[PDB]
């Protein structure tokens, strides 16, 4: 009796369900939507306590046969608070590490922008975007300066990466903050429901990308309330026209 | 408002 359960984004959680038909044991693992990476062990009712790095090598019967990776890459439920944003800042995700990198942006004054390390196809989540969870009041109360990374995450819920967590040496646990605009983007944000992060939002592609392509999404900021940073206002214009 | 795909 092993059990599949898909989340809507393409990841799954896969084990043999106890008594009480939950996903709890010592073998359960998520696997992440290439069906290949996963992150396998101990889980309670769904919640991973501590999941081991492995690959997903072969199924028998619909029972999925994994080797781990080295090192004791453990991973564990940990969802962010209105202060906390990881208990493991500096632990990348190690999906989102064989995928993008950060660098220079393409884009003019843009800054650091997010890359595609490898050519992979339409419809492939690429990056998570986790931060810390605030209410809608507190960021519309507040200047745009202060809200240059905030996403929102449904009617409640706004996703922050706040300074100075927006640079890479103090948090690089998920890098879906440092993809940049455009009203021509080549990818989207989508729900994802993720074993460390809880749910939060990815970044997903809408076509193929070759490898080193930059990574954009349409930020989707208000255009008839534009509310809007500066820099985007002057894109606009630029677009429209 | 001041957030992204609201
Ligand atoms: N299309 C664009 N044009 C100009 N600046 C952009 C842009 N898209 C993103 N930015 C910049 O990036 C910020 C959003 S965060 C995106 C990652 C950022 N470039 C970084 O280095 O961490 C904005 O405040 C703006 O300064």
């Amino acid at each position: 009796g092993v059990c599949w359960i898909y989340y809507p984004d393409g990841g799954s959680l896969v084990g043999e369900v106890n008594e009480d038909g939950e996903m709890t044991g010592e073998k359960i693992a998520y696997v992440y939507p290439d069906e290949r990476t996963a992150l396998y062990g101990k889980f309670i009712d769904g919640e991973m306590i501590e999941g081991k790095l492995a690959t997903l090598m072969s199924t028998e019967e619909g029972r999925p046969h994994f080797e781990l990776m080295p090192g004791n890459s453990v991973y564990h439920f940990d969802k962010s608070t209105s202060s906390c944003i990881s208990t493991n800042a500096l632990l990348p995700d190690p999906y989102e590490s064989e995928r993008v990198y950060v660098a220079e942006s393409l884009i003019s004054s843009a800054g650091e922008g997010l890359f595609s390390k490898v050519a992979v196809g339409p419809n492939t989540v690429m990056s998570f975007y986790n931060g810390v969870r605030i209410t809608h009041q507190e960021v519309d109360s507040r200047d745009w300066a202060l809200n240059g990374n905030t996403l929102s995450l449904d009617e409640e819920t706004v996703i922050d990466v706040p300074e100075p967590y927006n640079h890479v040496s103090k948090y690089c646990a998920s890098l879906g903050h440092k993809a940049n605009h455009s009203f021509t983007p080549n990818c989207i944000y989508d729900m994802f429901v993720h074993p460390r992060f809880g749910p939060i939002k990815c970044i997903r592609t809408l076509r193929a990308v070759e490898a080193d392509e930059e990574l954009t999404v349409a930020f989707g900021y208000d255009h008839s309330p534009p509310e809007a940073p500066e820099w985007y206002q002057v894109e606009l214009k630029a677009f429209q026209a | 408002s001041k957030s992204k795909d609201r």
